[PDB]
This record gives C-alpha cells, sequence and structure tokens, in this order.
C-alpha cells in the first residue's frame, strides 16, 4: 500500500537518523519510552564527556 | 590612644568635609567637573574625600 | 557528651568533679567560686567544667528496657 | 566600584532617611575590625564581600 | 595624537575634538514643534524674521546657544545641511544670531502635515 | 515606665518570648498546617462536578484526614527505621447524582471514600508529635530538640526548600535590553489557588512616528495593539479609553505619549472587529469569525488579568486593571517612577511546603478526576453503572506525592525533566546547625551557570530577612539563602474580610468610581487587585494599622504599604512574604515599656506570651515591601534619645540588630569583627562540624553521621545560639589555642594539634555508617535469602571471610570489621549465586547495631550500622567560627609543644599568617575573651552589636587574673626550654572539628576494576577509580615537552590495547591470534596485515565512527 | 505650550488637525464621524528636546507625612510660614544635574512646594 509505505520509510528514517544524531531540530527526540532520552552516537562523542 | 585619636579626628574632618560637598551639591553651588555629570562629579568628590 | 575524665590540655583529672560542681552549683556558689572550691586554677582546667555539656542525661531519657 | 546601592527607595537601608548619601549610609565603615563594626555597616561590609 | 600647534593649546584642540564627536541636531535642539501659521508673514509667534526675508504651515525649532556655541556652530551651516540633506522641498528661514531666541522656522512648497514631523523625527 | 537604657535584658526577653511562642522552623510548620487545614479541602472543593446516553453528577465534600497510620499509628521513628512514608489517609464524602430518562435521579453519598495517604510533616498539627510533652517524645525515640518540618518519604527526611519566585498579582516594568522593547509592564496573575497556573501578560513599549504600545497576551502568538484589547473590552470611545489609563487628561504629556498607539488601532472601533482581530491571531484560530470570537472571548473572560476578576469582572474591573498597567507603563517611560528592581525581596515570594504541596495536589487531584471520569463513562455511558470506589485510583495522590517529595521533581514522572528539580532534599543530619539551616534554607530558582551577578548579590532588602553571611560559596553562591532568625514567612489569609472591611470608611469601589475622581485619589490594592480608590489615605493607613495592632480584622501577617509619591495603597495578605517583627515607636518612644518586660519575664508563671506582645500593639510583623515605608530606628538609647536630630520621626525599632543572621552565621562570635567573607565561610564549615547531631542519634540508621566525644559549649558564645540550643547540641570544643609559628608545620593554613590532648580524646569523634539490604522474589526460579554461604552450593562467591557473620547471614553487633569483609550475607538461587554485601573498602569498624524488620513489601529488611573512632590526625580539617581552616600538620606530645609559666601547652597552634590577610579579629577577640570567661568562671558575651563589650574592656579584666592584658603570654619552647623571645597569643578559642577527615580521601590505585565500555579505570575512591589525567595535564605535559610521560598516562597506564589492521584499507581486520590466521574481508587479504598499538578508547572511537558509515582507514604508509 | 488631545462630541473619539484648504484656517476633524471644530491654539504639535519640566509641578503635598524623609528646621514656608519642612532630590530619573532640594511645608492645608 504505497500510502503505508511513505510512513514506515518515514519512521526508519527517524529510527537511523536519531542512531547518529538524538538532537533533532524539531523531531521528537527518541527515548526508552520510560523519560530518558536515547543517547546517540553522536552523543556518545559529542562534547566533554565524549 | 594618641593613634585612635587622630584616626577619629582624620574621619570626622572626612565625614564633615562630605557633609560639605553635601551642601555644596543641594545648593547646585557644585559645579560639574568637565564630563561628568553633576552626580558623577558629587561620586567623584566624595570617594576622593 | 559524658565529662571528660582528664583535662585535654594539662591532665588534671576533672572527670569526678562534674557533679560536685552541679553540687556546688547547687550551694548558689558563683560559676568561678565553683571552680575555685573544686582546686581548678588553670583556665584550661576551668574550660573544661565551664564548656561541658552533659547531654548522657538526656541520652539516659531513652528507653532500653523499662 | 560604585558606593552601596539605593536598593530601598532612595535609602540604602530603612535606618537611613531617602537621599542619604552621606558617609556612613552608603557604605563608608567608619571603624575598624578591632572596633567592631555598626549593624548597617556590617551589611555593608557583607554587601561589598559578596 | 594631535599633530599641529593644537596639541598646545586647548583651544584649538577643543575644535577638532568638535569636528570630530558626532553631533546631531537632538544635541543642539530645545523645543521643536510646528503651526499652521497660514502666510510666512502670518507670523502668528510674532516674529519680524519672515517680514525681512518677504506652506500655510512651517516647522519651528528653537535651538539651543550653550549647545550651540559650546560646538562653535551656526544657523548658517545648519540651514545649509538640512537644505542639502533634504533638497530644495525645504526652505529655512534661520534666525539671526543676534536674537535672544535661536529659531529656525522650517516650510515646504512645491499626508503633508504628518510630513512635517515625518522629516523632524 | 519606659525602658531607661539598661535595655539589653529588656530586649533578650523578648527574641526569647519570640523563640518561645515560634520555635525556629515555625515557617515551614505553618505553612504545611495551612495546607492541610484550608489549601487541601480548597482544592478539592473548588474542582468542578464531574458529569457527562443519560449523564451523572458526581460532587465532592469536606475533605477528612485521619492521623497517620501504617494501615494503627505509625511513629515517626518507625517510618524511618522500616522506610515506610510517613503519611495520613485523606477521605473525602463523594455525593453521586446519576440521573437519566424518566427523571430517575440517585444521589447516593458515598461517605468518607479513601482518596490517598497523603505525607506529614513532622510536629505539625497533624502529626503524631503534635504538642507532645518531651517525656513523650523521648518514650517515641524521639529527640525532643529536633525541630520537626521534614517529611519522612520511604525513611528519608526530606526537607521542601521555600522556592523563591516573582510576587503574583503585582505588575512590573522593567527595561529589557537587547529587545524590541524600550519597557516591558510585566504581570504574573493568580486569582485564588487556580490549578490553571499562573498567568503572565507584558504591555511593552517599542523602543525604535515611534512610541507605541503593545500587549503580549497570553495564548496570542502575536501582540495585539493595546488600544484593540480596550475595544475588545468594549469602550468604544478613545475618551473611555484614556479614562483608564490617564486619570488626568490635564497631563499633556502622557496624552501625547499615548496617542501614536491610538494611531495604530484607529482602524477599529466596534468591540466586534476588535474580537475579530484577537481570534485572528490566537495560537488555535478557528475558521469561522464566530469561533474566533468565542476563543478571543474567553481568553480575555478567563485568561488575562484573571486575579481582577472573570466573566463580569471582565469589561469593567480589570478594565481598570490594564489600564493602570498602562499608566504605570506610561510612568516609567516618562521616567515619573522609577523601573522595579526584579530582585527587590519585596517582589519576591516563597513558596513554602504548603504552596509547594498545593501545587502538586491540584496536579495529583484533577488527574483523580480525570480517573474516575474516564472509569464512569467507560460504564455508565454503556450503560454500565459505575462504582466509583472502584473508579478511584488512589495511587494518583499517594504515588504522586511520595514521589515528588523523594526525587523532588516537581512534577509528573512523565514529564520530571521539564519539572523543577532539588526543591525537596534529604535532610542534613550532619550537625544540628546543619539540619536547623537546612530547615530556614530558601532557593532562587534562578539558573546557576546563569553569568548574571546582579541575582546573586546581597540585596539591600534582605536586610533582616536572609542571613547576609549564610550563602554556599560554590556555584550556588547567591541563589541559595538562609532565613534570618527573626524573620517570618507569611503563610496567607483571606482578604475577604479585609474587603468587607474596606467597603465601610467611605472607600469608593471601583466600578462605582466617576474616572474623573482616580486623579486626585489613593489607589488601593488587595493583594494586588485594583479595587478602589479612597479621598484620605490618612485615615486608612491609621486605622488599618490600629487593626494590624489589635489582631482583630486584618491578621498580624498582612502587609499595609502607603506610596505617598504616587498615590497607592497596596494591602498583601498572601502568602509566602517573608517578614519580621519590629518593635514599634510612637512620637520617639517605643510602645515596649517596662510593664511588658515584667509581665514577659514571669512568663509560664503568668502565661504571657510573644502574642500578647503582638497583640498588645507594641510588636509589628513588617515585610520588605512595608519596610520600603517604615523609618527604623536601631537601638531606642543609640538613635531616638535627643541628640542633634537624623530625623526623629522613627516609626520601628529594630529588636536586636544580630537578628540579621541567619542560624550557622550567629554561632560565630563577634562576627562584626571579622572580613565578611570569613563569616561566610564560617556559615559554610559550621554546616560541616561534628558535634551531636540529634540525642537520639543511637535509635538513627543514618548513612553516615559523625558524633564527637567530648562536644563543648562555647566558652564565648553570642546571646542568639541560646535559641539555636546551640548549648545543649554543641559542635565543637574551647582549646587552648597558641596563635604561634613555632616548628612550621602549621603554617599554610595548618594547625599543629597537641598529641597527649588526642590521647585525652580531644576532638575525638565516631563516625558511623549505615548499610540497608532488603530481600525480594526477583523471579519465578530466582529468590533472595539472609544465608551465609557455603563454597559447597553457593556457586558465585567472593575470596571473603564469610564466617564472621552468623548463619542468620547478619553480622552481629560488637564484631570487628575492614573493608570487603561481608556484612549481609545473601544469596540469589539461579545453584545460589552470592549477592552478599560487603563493608566499604578500607573503612574498618565495629558493628555498632544491627536492626532487622519487614519493609512495606513484607519481605525481611535490616540495616546495619558500623561505628569507627576518628581519633584525630595529621590531615583532619579543623575550622574555627572565624572561618579559619586547616588540616592538622602535625602533632606533638604534651612534652614537645610550647608551655607558659605553669604547663599550660597549647591544644592548637594556628600559624599567624592566617590572621593579617584574612582580618578575622574576631578571632583574636574571642581567644582573648574566652581566657578572660576561663579565669572568670563564666561564658562571656560575643553578640556582635553589642558595645557593653571591646577589646579594651576585655583586656581591662584579663590584666585582673594576672595575665598579660593583650592575651600574649611568655611561653617556653618545648625542646630546648629557652624562653621563646617572643610572647605567644595563647587562650581558649572554640574549634570544630569537620567531616572532611582525610582517610575519608586518601586514594590510590593501580591496576584495578576497569569500566566496561572504554576499558579505562573506573571513576572515584569508592570505585577503586583511577586520578583523571585530563586535558590541563595534557597541556602541562605537552608544555614539558614529556612526550614519553605523556604517552604512558594517555595510553600504556590507561588503556593499552592493539588492533590488526589491513594493509590496503584501513578498516580494522580480523585476527584470530590464537591460531595466527588473519584477513581482512572486503580485500580478502590474509598476509597484508600490521599490529596496531592503539588506545582502547581509540579503537572505541573509530568503531563508533564506522557504526556512522565512516571509515578512519589507519595507513601504516 | 503644550496641545492637549481635545475629543470629538459625537463619537468622543479623538480629533485630528486638519488646514481647511478653502479659508485658509486650522480645522479638528474627525476619523469616523463628519465633526469639525474650528481650532484656535494654531499648534500640531510641540516636543521638549530638552526635556526640562519644572518638578514643583509634579511634587505632591501628600509627602510631608511621609516619615521616611528628612526634615528641616531651617526655610520656612511662604504663604503661611511654618517651619517645618521635609525635603528630597527629584525622585524622578531625569536628575543627573538636579541633586537640587525640594521642599514641602510640612503643615496641613497648606503643602506650599519651593525649591531653594
Ligand atoms: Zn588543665
Ligand atoms: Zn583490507
Ligand atoms: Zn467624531
Ligand atoms: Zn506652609
Amino acid at each position: 500500500a504505497a500510502h503505508v509505505i511513505a510512513e514506515d520509510v518515514k519512521l526508519l528514517q527517524f529510527h537511523v537518523a536519531t542512531m547518529v544524531d538524538n538532537e533533532l531540530p524539531g523531531l521528537p527526540r527518541a527515548m526508552q519510552k520510560s523519560g530518558r532520552p536515547l543517547k546517540s552516537l553522536k552523543q556518545r562523542l559529542k562534547g566533554k564527556e565524549g | 590612644s594618641k593613634t585612635y585619636q587622630d584616626i577619629q579626628n582624620t574621619i570626622k574632618k572626612a565625614k564633615q568635609d562630605v557633609i560639605e560637598v553635601i551642601e555644596k551639591a543641594h545648593n547646585n553651588e557644585l559645579e560639574p567637573t568637565p564630563g561628568n555629570t553633576l552626580r558623577q562629579t558629587f561620586e567623584n568628590q566624595v570617594n576622593r574625600i | 557528651m559524658i565529662i571528660p575524665v582528664r583535662c585535654f590540655t594539662c591532665g588534671k583529672i576533672v572527670g569526678n568533679k562534674w557533679e560536685a560542681y552541679l553540687g556546688l552549683l547547687q550551694a548558689e556558689y558563683t560559676e568561678g567560686d565553683a571552680l575555685d572550691a573544686l582546686g581548678l586554677k588553670r583556665y584550661c582546667c576551668r574550660r573544661m567544667l565551664l564548656a561541658h555539656v552533659d547531654l548522657i542525661e538526656k541520652l539516659l531519657n531513652y528507653a532500653p528496657l523499662e | 566600584g560604585k558606593r552601596i546601592p539605593f536598593g530601598f527607595k532612595h535609602r540604602t537601608l530603612p535606618h537611613f532617611i531617602k537621599d542619604d548619601y552621606g558617609p556612613e549610609s552608603r557604605g563608608f565603615v567608619e571603624n575598624s575590625y578591632l572596633a567592631g563594626l555598626t549593624p548597617t555597616e556590617f551589611f555593608f561590609h557583607a554587601m561589598g564581600g559578596r | 595624537f594631535l599633530l599641529g600647534q593644537s596639541a598646545r593649546d586647548a583651544e584649538r584642540a577643543k575644535d577638532i575634538l568638535c569636528r570630530l564627536e558626532h553631533t546631531t541636531l537632538r544635541k543642539v535642539t530645545a523645543n521643536t514643534a510646528i503651526y499652521y501659521d497660514p502666510n510666512p508673514q502670518s507670523t502668528v509667534v510674532a516674529e519680524d524674521q519672515e517680514w525681512v526675508n518677504v506652506s500655510p504651515w512651517l516647522l519651528r525649532v528653537e535651538l539651543d546657544r550653550k549647545h550651540m556655541t559650546d560646538r562653535k556652530l551656526t544657523m548658517e551651516q545648519i540651514a545649509e545641511k538640512i537644505n542639502a540633506g533634504f533638497g530644495d522641498d525645504l526652505n529655512c528661514i534661520f534666525n539671526d544670531d543676534n536674537a535672544e531666541k535661536l529659531v529656525l522656522r522650517i516650510r515646504i512648497m512645491n499626508d503633508d502635515d504628518v510630513f512635517l514631523r515625518c522629516i523632524e523625527s | 515606665e519606659i525602658t531607661p537604657d539598661l535595655w539589653q535584658e529588656a530586649c533578650w526577653i523578648v527574641i526569647s518570648s519570640y523563640f518561645d511562642e515560634k520555635g525556629l522552623v515555625r515557617q515551614q510548620l505553618d505553612s504545611f498546617d495551612e495546607f492541610i487545614q484550608m489549601s487541601v479541602q480548597r482544592i478539592v472543593e473548588d474542582a468542578p462536578p464531574i458529569d457527562l446516553p443519560p449523564r451523572y453528577l458526581l460532587k465532592f465534600e469536606q475533605i477528612y484526614l485521619s492521623k497517620p497510620t501504617h494501615w494503627s499509628p505509625m511513629m515517626p521513628n518507625e517510618a524511618r527505621l522500616r522506610n515506610l512514608t510517613y503519611s495520613a489517609p485523606l477521605y473525602v464524602d463523594i455525593t453521586k447524582t446519576v440521573i437519566k430518562e424518566g427523571e430517575e435521579q440517585l444521589q447516593t453519598q458515598h461517605q468518607k471514600t479513601f482518596i490517598g495517604k497523603i505525607p506529614i510533616m513532622l510536629r505539625s498539627t497533624y502529626c503524631l508529635l503534635n504538642g507532645l510533652t518531651d517525656r513523650d517524645l523521648c518514650e517515641l525515640n524521639e529527640c525532643p530538640l529536633d525541630p520537626g518540618g521534614y517529611f519522612i518519604i520511604n525513611g528519608s527526611e526530606k526537607v521542601l526548600i521555600a522556592q523563591e519566585k516573582m510576587a503574583t498579582n503585582t505588575v512590573y516594568v522593567f527595561a529589557k535590553k537587547d529587545s524590541k522593547y524600550a519597557y516591558t509592564g510585566e504581570c504574573r496573575s493568580c486569582l485564588e489557588n487556580s490549578s490553571r497556573p499562573t498567568s503572565t501578560i507584558w504591555v511593552s513599549m517599542l523602543a525604535r512616528i515611534g512610541q507605541r504600545i503593545v500587549a503580549t497576551l497570553p495564548y496570542i502568538k502575536q501582540e495585539v495593539p493595546i488600544i484593540i484589547v480596550f475595544r475588545a473590552l468594549g469602550f468604544v470611545s478613545d475618551r473611555d479609553i484614556l479614562e483608564h489609563i490617564i486619570y488626568d487628561f490635564e497631563d499633556p504629556e502622557m496624552m501625547e505619549m499615548v496617542k501614536p498607539s491610538l494611531d495604530e488601532a484607529f482602524v477599529i472601533q466596534e468591540q466586534n472587529v476588535a474580537l475579530n482581530f484577537i481570534g485572528s491571531r490566537g495560537a488555535k484560530p478557528g475558521v469561522t469569525k464566530e469561533k474566533r470570537i468565542k476563543y478571543a472571548k474567553e481568553v480575555l473572560q478567563k485568561e488575562m488579568l484573571p486575579h481582577v476578576g472573570v466573566s463580569d469582572f471582565c469589561e469593567t474591573k480589570k478594565a481598570y486593571f490594564l489600564g493602570y498597567m498602562v499608566h504605570r507603563l506610561l510612568l516609567a517611560a516618562l521616567g515619573r517612577r522609577e523601573l522595579d528592581d526584579r530582585d527587590h525581596y519585596g517582589n519576591k515570594r516563597l513558596d513554602l511546603a504548603g504552596p509547594l504541596l498545593a501545587f502538586l495536589f491540584r496536579g495529583m487531584f484533577k488527574n483523580l478526576l480525570k480517573e474516575v471520569r474516564i472509569y464512569a463513562q467507560k460504564f455508565i455511558d454503556r450503560g454500565k453503572d459505575f462504582n466509583l470506589e472502584l473508579a478511584i485510583k488512589t495511587r494518583i495522590i499517594s504515588d504522586g506525592l511520595k514521589y515528588s517529595l523523594a526525587t523532588g521533581n516537581w512534577g509528573d514522572q512523565k514529564k520530571a525533566h521539564q519539572a523543577r528539580a532539588g526543591v525537596s532534599q534529604v535532610l542534613n543530619r550532619l550537625t544540628f546547625a546543619s539540619t536547623l539551616s537546612h530547615l530556614r534554607r530558601l532557593n532562587s530558582p534562578i539558573g546557576r551557570d546563569g553569568k548574571l551577578a546582579k541575582p546573586r548579590q546581597l540585596h539591600n532588602t534582605l536586610w533582616g530577612m536572609v542571613c547576609p553571611a549564610e550563602t554556599p560559596e560554590g556555584h550556588a553562591v547567591g541563589l541559595v539563602k538562609n532565613l534570618a532568625l527573626m524573620a517570618y514567612i507569611s503563610v496567607g489569609s483571606q482578604p475577604s474580610p479585609i474587603l468587607e472591611f474596606l467597603e465601610e470608611w467611605s472607600m469608593e469601589n471601583l466600578e462605582e468610581i466617576s474616572p474623573a475622581a482616580i486623579a486626585d485619589a489613593t489607589k488601593i490594592f488587595v493583594n494586588g487587585c485594583w479595587v478602589g480608590i479612597h479621598k484620605d489615605p490618612e485615615q486608612l493607613m491609621n486605622t488599618l494599622r490600629k487593626l494590624r495592632r489589635q489582631m482583630d480584622i486584618i491578621v498580624s501577617e498582612v502587609s499595609m504599604i502607603r506610596d505617598i509619591r504616587e498615590r497607592e495603597i497596596r494591602i498583601y495578605t498572601d502568602a509566602g512574604r517573608i517578614c519580621r517583627p519590629l518593635l514599634i515607636v510612637e512620637k520617639q518612644k517605643l510602645l515596649l515599656k517596662k510593664r511588658h518586660i515584667d509581665q514577659l519575664k514571669e512568663r509560664e508563671y503568668n502565661n504571657y506570651s510573644w502574642q500578647d506582645l503582638v497583640a498588645s500593639g507594641v510588636v509589628e510583623y513588617i515585610d520588605t515591601l512595608e519596610e520600603e515605608t517604615v523609618m527604623l530606628a536601631m537601638t531606642p538609647d543609640d538613635l531616638q534619645e535627643k541628640e542633634v536630630a537624623y530625623c526623629s520621626t522613627y516609626t520601628h525599632c529594630e529588636i536586636h540588630p544580630s537578628m540579621i543572621l541567619g542560624v550557622c552565621a550567629s554561632i560565630i562570635p563577634f562576627p562584626d569583627h571579622n572580613q565578611s567573607p570569613r563569616n561566610t565561610y564560617q556559615s559554610a564549615m559550621g554546616k560541616q562540624a561534628m558535634g551531636v547531631y540529634i540525642t537520639n542519634f543511637h535509635v538513627r540508621m543514618d548513612t553516615l553521621a559523625h558524633v564527637l566525644y567530648y562536644p563543648q559549649k562555647p566558652l564565648v558564645t553570642t546571646r542568639s545560639m541560646e535559641y539555636l540550643r546551640f548549648r545543649e547540641l554543641p559542635a565543637g570544643i574551647n582549646s587552648i589555642v597558641a596563635i604561634a609559628s613555632y616548628t612550621g608545620y602549621n603554617q599554610e593554613d595548618s594547625v599543629i594539634m597537641n598529641r597527649s590532648a588526642v590521647d585525652r580524646g580531644f576532638f575525638r569523634s565516631v563516625f558511623y555508617r549505615s548499610y540497608k539490604e532488603q530481600e525480594s522474589k526477583k523471579g519465578f526460579d530466582q529468590e533472595e535469602v539472609f544465608e551465609k554461604p557455603t563454597r559447597e552450593t553457593c556457586q558465585g562467591m567472593r575470596h571473603a571471610i564469610y564466617d564472621k557473620l552468623d548463619d542468620d547471614g547478619l553480622i552481629a553487633p560488637g564484631v570487628r570489621v575492614s573493608g570487603d569483609d561481608v556484612i549481609i550475607g545473601k544469596t540469589v538461587t539461579l545453584t545460589k549465586r552470592d549477592c552478599s554485601t560487603f563493608l566499604r573498602t578500607s573503612e574498618t569498624g565495629i558493628v555498632d547495631q544491627v536492626m532487622v524488620t519487614l519493609n512495606q513489601e513484607g519481605y525481611k529488611f535490616c540495616k546495619i550500622r558500623v561505628r569507627s573512632v576518628r581519633i584525630p590526625q595529621i590531615g583532619d580539617k579543623f575550622a574555627s567560627r572565624h572561618g579559619q581552616k586547616g588540616t592538622c600538620g602535625i602533632q606533638y606530645r604534651q612534652e614537645d609543644m610550647p608551655f607558659t609559666c605553669e604547663g599550660i601547652t597549647p591544644d592548637i597552634i594556628i600559624n599567624p599568617h592566617a590572621i593579617p590577610s584574612r582580618m578575622t579579629i574576631g578571632h583574636l577577640i574571642e581567644c582573648l575573651q574566652g581566657k578572660v570567661s576561663a579565669n572568670k568562671g563564666e561564658i562571656g558575651d560575643a553578640t556582635p552589636f553589642n558595645d557593653a563589650v571591646n577589646v579594651q574592656k576585655i583586656s581591662n579584666l584579663l590584666s585582673d587574673y594576672g595575665y598579660h592584658l593583650r592575651g600574649n603570654e611568655v611561653l617556653y619552647n618545648g625542646f630546648t626550654g629557652r624562653k621563646i623571645t617572643s610572647q605567644i597569643f595563647i587562650g581558649p578559642t572554640y574549634y570544630q572539628r569537620l567531616k572532611h577527615m582525610v582517610d575519608d580521601k586518601i586514594h590510590s590505585r593501580a591496576r584495578g576494576p576497569i569500566q566496561i565500555l572504554n576499558r579505562q579505570p573506573m571513576e572515584g575512591r569508592s570505585r577503586d577509580g583511577g586520578l583523571r589525567f585530563g586535558e590541563m595535564e595534557r597541556d602541562c605535559q605537552i608544555a614539558h615537552g614529556a612526550a614519553q610521560f605523556l604517552r604512558e598516562r594517555l595510553f600504556e597506564a590507561s588503556d593499552p590495547y592493539q588492533v590488526h589492521v589491513c594493509n590496503l584499507c584501513g578498516i580494522m581486520a580480523i585476527a584470530n591470534t590464537r591460531t595466527h590466521t588473519y584477513e581482512c574481508r572486503g580485500c580478502r587479504n590474509k598476509t597484508q596485515i600490521s599490529l596496531v598499538r592503539m588506545p582502547y578508547a581509540c579503537k572505541l572511537l573509530f568503531q563508533e565512527l564506522m557504526s556512522m558509515s565512516i571509515a578512519p582507514r589507519m595507513m601504516s604508509v | 505650550g503644550f496641545v492637549g488631545i481635545r475629543f470629538c462630541q459625537e463619537c468622543n473619539n479623538m480629533l485630528y488637525p486638519k488646514e481647511d484648504k478653502e479659508n485658509r484656517i486650522l480645522l479638528y476633524a474627525c476619523r469616523n464621524c463628519d465633526y469639525q471644530q474650528e481650532a484656535d491654539n494654531s499648534c500640531i504639535y510641540v516636543n521638549k528636546i530638552t526635556h526640562e519640566v519644572d518638578e514643583l509641578t509634579q511634587i505632591i503635598a501628600d509627602v510631608s507625612q511621609d516619615p521616611t524623609l528628612p526634615r528641616t528646621e531651617d526655610h520656612p514656608c511662604q504663604k503661611c510660614g511654618h517651619k517645618e519642612a521635609v525635603f528630597f532630590q527629584s525622585h524622578s530619573a531625569r536628575a543627573e544635574d538636579a541633586m537640587r532640594l525640594y521642599y514641602v511645608c510640612t503643615a496641613p492645608h497648606c503643602g506650599h512646594r519651593w525649591t531653594e
């Protein structure tokens, strides 16, 4: 269903980007659904304590 | 005690001098220092004293 | 908490004077005449009794049993 | 860098009169640490040392 | 640093300072108002200045003296720079440097009522 | 008759009576009591009835609260020991009326439905300890000196720190530089205890025809021009507007200033296009015009200026209030009125444990109403008559409060990171002055890492409210603050009696005003609602004051401010206004006369009290905004005597000036003889001085406790530390200090202690560490149990000696234990894995007591605490009350210390160089007067501003006992016996021993445990970590050019590792070294492989790059 | 001088100034109404760039009963002749020069204010 495939790829794009950058502008921050934001690979090395 | 008397006399004179500078400002007799506002002149005078 | 056994500074036994101290205060000796009457001359011994706070009397309000 | 500011309306403390620019009225501690500070100049000293 | 003899006398160092310190009309102006004095010679504010110079409305701008003198300025250059700055739409009948009040009268000749406030502002 | 000086005695019979009536934590207790007695019922009462196919109405009534009970009454010490939450069930009467077709409604009242447990603050009006005698408190194993004012959450004492905020309902005009606005009239509005949070308004003026006034209404994205807003309130005419904004048209200047805002709006006249304008700026604008109007109509009715009123009050009363916001903006623009200082403490309020909890209860309640609504919907709407008693998820309140008081996240757990943090901190039991000051602690929410100095500066308005000295010198410096001794935070009272009284006395109500009257008439502001004007404000101020002085119509906490210059009377009754009592001055005499002092001296014997001083119009609670308008003498004999008059118009007099100090600062003697940062450092260290922290410490299982063996009462005290109860729970020893350089081991901020004094118990302390462990059903096959492991069955099992603990699986009191000894033997079945708990590494103490019990889950739970006698040693940090601090640098036996003519050796020798840069002359005067006190044989007074004391008077006394009048003595060198040529300043000074002992700090590593992710040393002593060789050390070794030691530190001594890499690419190859075979998948090469000595964190970095699709191809070429 | 806003008599809106291009005279017309009233002041607008304002116009007599405020006996009133007078600096922010002292007669039903 070409309708839903668009949303499927949009959500895959969200997960893959959030794997390497959780802090997208505007996009919902990926989380462990109990609150805590997901430390992306960027965040593993981004700043101090990288 | 003579040293304390000298210190106290000095402070008294300084307090009196600040009172006189205030009087000069209150009466508008305090001419501003160039560049300074009258307030900045007064504050500079008091800080110097 | 309890009275120190020896004056920390010099060594004089002050641990047998606290109840005497308080009894002399209860005779309404003035606070330094109690110390003069116990025999504490050095201000190092006097600050053992003057400064002592006898908290063990409060600790003994708590019951282990009865 | 300035004298004690008028944090009350036109005065430094309620003990002083409005527009008291006099020395002690603005933070001049005139005692010494052996003489001890007056309570007003103790507060001004605290403001300064902060 | 001052290169010429001006380096010594505070007087001829002062004019360098005036030639450097940015000085717009707001610094030397005192009181700026408007008036629909229906003729140049109508002189509703009672002035003899236009009568020797012989819009139904004008800007009047009484300037400051102790601020204009301290800059060694004159109405001459002020009016020149006005007319040059806005072009000959504006005419400025400035006062003379003998009167007590340092008025400029400014008119336009060829949405106008607010326009004097627009150019003054 | 009047007090003829001799006034110090009277002055401390007052104050003494205050602290009898209002113990130090009264501001917590009263806040909580008011929350439980009013605010809780208010919230449940003012929540609307819930309704919905037929629809019920569901409604709540008369909320009830029992005593705290475990299900039988839990004592707070039991809740503390069993890790329970000390709490009481909250019950409410619920009337359900379902009504349906055929007109058949049944109003069945579910009486006393259990809504949830609410946690009780200790010693409140609802704690079991309330009014309870000292005998009974000791019988409860409670401490009669313990203040209360904290919660027990799962056994932890949790204090609610009072959170500072901008005052609601009050207009403030600020200039915000770096913005398009020249001025901004802010308001933050709350009508009463609303579940809706405070709504904020701004009426800004654009700086840039110029000078256009905007308004930033809430729920509006754009910024409607104000004149549109007034037209939306229905005022067509430019003269009905401005009548609200310019109270006399006779002022041309405001008129010609406001004109350009009218020129921004003259395109709009009728209210309906104005509402279309506002609705079209809505954050959720409706498609049809009518919905846009209705949205904007609601916003103005309910969201703008709610404190002024809602519905009918919209089109007038708060039109006037918005007019006043504009008027004061215009004053701030003409400069007729100064800008409001955001950090003036009259502009602030303090959210105590009442409002802090009311906010949550409005958040956890309403949630419960949503829950029961959804339940009854699901049921009733399916024609399934619900039961509400199953609908009420009591978990919502009980766990919501429990959670927020535990974490301190002041909001839902769903959204805690969005909430405030650390509102609720574990009570500091370290020492009693720390407990008392933690309970009296205020906190600015201003961001730390906020670089602004102005919110950290000691503002002039904190006088008498907040300690000028007690602040954390850390990053929180000036943000965290402390109440002053007599400072009282107003708990809040209803304005309705005041409004009814103001309806008398010829007051003119705001909606009956002819606006021309406002020009020459004082405007009255009850809780920041403008409510009317008055022709004669010299009668109101005298009458409202008289009524406060009579306690009848106006409660003492109400503050009436008369702004003379601007004709405004502002009356605040709300809660969180910090205030302090002041003696009233009338003519020039005090009202406090010898009658009051005599009556109050026989107090209890006559049951007179401080409340009688208040209710006799003798003392008055003034608050920082009313303090703006008092003229405040500082003592009568100083300031009201017939000198050449300073003012002669004092309205009030300071009760005693030392009452500006807080709890830890008022233990400093002679603080007026110290440099102010040193009084701050003492206010810090005084929260670390070991003492006896509470007298029931033998029952506490606190995780960390330090108890001094022989804590002493100070030989010199402030009078204030009477009420701090410092002479009952003191923290320190008066020691014969000598200020001499001697052997030099005391040199840079260090002390030489007497070893023989230590041998006698000088500052000897005990350290109790409590270890808590409980049981659990981990799963079907997994279960923990207290049991001695045995190598036969327990598979996992440490190298430890498990036989020290007996077959219960619990070490017994009186057993010597050392680091990595087993304390609670514990097995978890897989046979059994070892899961036991070991004494912290290098702790080495004796088991003091072992307690065993059941937790909430009904699992066996034990807490073991181990004591550790800490004989002072080199490196232990001592300090004095004057911010002198220093490690013990060496200990000399009595034979080696210098000695006077008599054999008085010092106990502590501190280097002279501590003094001259720091000017802690209060330290020298303490030592001198302590030497007087110890000879004189009674405790000297060091109350700061006491002009009865001075150095010369002390020296005169000291010379009478046969000592040098300046405290110097000839000492003899202990080593050689020669007289020291300089006579040494020696005398009793009160030293403290701080929690910072060196054995708690010494740490070493040589290949200990390693992190799992990056194979570097673990972090911290407790983990047996390795010290961070940081960036700056890297730089310092580059500067050294010490590349070999830089390589070893940043590699070979941290994460030595190796990778094999392909020679053709630089992706790490696969290397089965175990068979010495190597390949790179992708080139299929097996010879082209080379080993690379490689930091593990570098390997890990490159694999974190490859997982981003980056090939950091390392090449040997 | 100045010019105030004169409001329309019909709509009570603000009257704008407009020249009579026929009779050559200043009018004050309305935007919403058709109300033409004949000007007298011949002025549109003024602007005191000096920011010269007399503070005695802004000083209100009620300040005398302020206990917070210094009292002199060194300058008597002029209308009545009271000895008592409170004095203060110009509270207005436009005061960088004006440390000048403004005095108010401390006597009810007088409120005479002056500057020395
Ligand atoms: Zn001794
Ligand atoms: Zn390869
Ligand atoms: Zn009209
Ligand atoms: Zn008069």
